[PDB]
């Protein structure tokens, strides 16, 4: 539920 | 767990309503576009005016850096994009080919394309070289409001006032993906998170969305700030903290925790709809544009 918008 | 931005610069000279601003990739430079026909550079840091670049014979409402902050394109009213050269003030290419007004456009990260938007209701992607039209796409059955490529450039996300979220495959031009949500209110601006993997969208009921692209689903909303007329630009905040910024047509700068979906920081200080935010690519800096009865670009920092 917590997003990660930078690691690729 | 909040941020902190205060006003550090006001930055005035554009004579009609700004339209967008953007951060050079290099963070060294801001530019301005306006309906005042007129490109403007400032100093990103500092907010010093550096130089005017002009040419095009209507207004303007999208401008876009290419990579190594060397280029810029702009969209306008005359139904053309320009390629300029920022540091001779050269404008190295007229792109002709909609048959109405340029709303927005963007560099992929090679810079070798460009892709646009018009109120044509078609993306068109381009050879920045030579300045030819490579692909017409039939995207959208209303004005196109953004376009913008993926951290890879193999995609490109459009949205429109049709309601649509479209993914294109940048090779072969084909839909890749529609987003579909519970209803479809005009979509007034979509863009690619960072990593590429997420979808930011506005609509004109005054709330923003972030979606799973490759699962097609709306994972978070976000609210509070007012957005039913004006195509406002938003951003993911991600040198400190994790934000989303986005103007409001209420002459806010609205910040909200990219998690927990609540404002976290309201802005004041325009006199007019912000149009149009940025977000510096190193520090902690947003960058707003306000509307006709304001006309001014401020720069706000935070610590975090």
């Amino acid at each position: 539920e917590e997003i990660d918008v930078v690691s690729v | 767990v909040k941020p902190n931005y205060a006003l550090k610069f006001t930055l005035a000279g554009h004579t009609k309503a700004v339209s967008s601003v953007k951060f050079s990739p290099n963070g060294e430079w801001l530019a301005s576009s306006s309906a005042d026909k007129l490109i403007k550079i400032w100093g990103a840091y500092d907010g010093k005016f550096e130089k005017t670049i002009s040419g095009h014979k209507l207004g303007i409402s999208d401008v876009a850096w290419s990579s190594d902050s060397n280029l810029l394109v702009s969209a306008s009213d005359d139904k053309t994009l320009k390629i300029w050269d920022v540091s001779s003030g050269k404008c190295l290419k007229t792109l002709k080919g909609h048959s109405n007004y340029v709303f927005c456009c963007n560099f992929n990260p090679q810079s070798n394309l460009i892709v646009s938007g018009s109120f044509d209701e078609s993306v068109r992607i381009w050879d920045v070289k030579t300045g030819k039209c490579l692909k017409t796409l039939p995207a959208h059955s209303d004005p196109v409001s953004a376009v913008h490529f993926n951290r890879d450039g193999s995609l490109i996300v459009s949205s429109s006032y049709d309601g649509l979220c479209r993914i294109w495959d940048t090779a072969s031009g084909q839909c890749l993906k529609t987003l579909i949500d519970d209803d479809n209110p005009p979509v007034s601006f979509v863009k690619f998170s960072p990593n590429g993997k997420y979808i930011l969208a506005a609509t004109l009921d005054n709330t923003l969305k972030l979606w799973d692209y490759s699962k097609g689903k709306c994972l978070k909303t976000y609210t509070g700030h007012k957005n039913e007329k004006y195509c406002i630009f938003a951003n993911f905040s991600v040198t400190g903290g994790k934000w989303i910024v986005s103007g409001s047509e209420d002459n806010l700068v609205y910040i909200w925790n990219l998690q927990t979906k609540e404002i976290v920081q309201k802005l004041q200080g325009h006199t007019d709809v912000v149009i149009s935010t940025a977000c510096h690519p190193t520090e902690n800096i947003i960058a707003s544009a306000a509307l006709e009865n304001d006309k001014t670009i401020k720069l706000w920092k935070s610590d975090c």
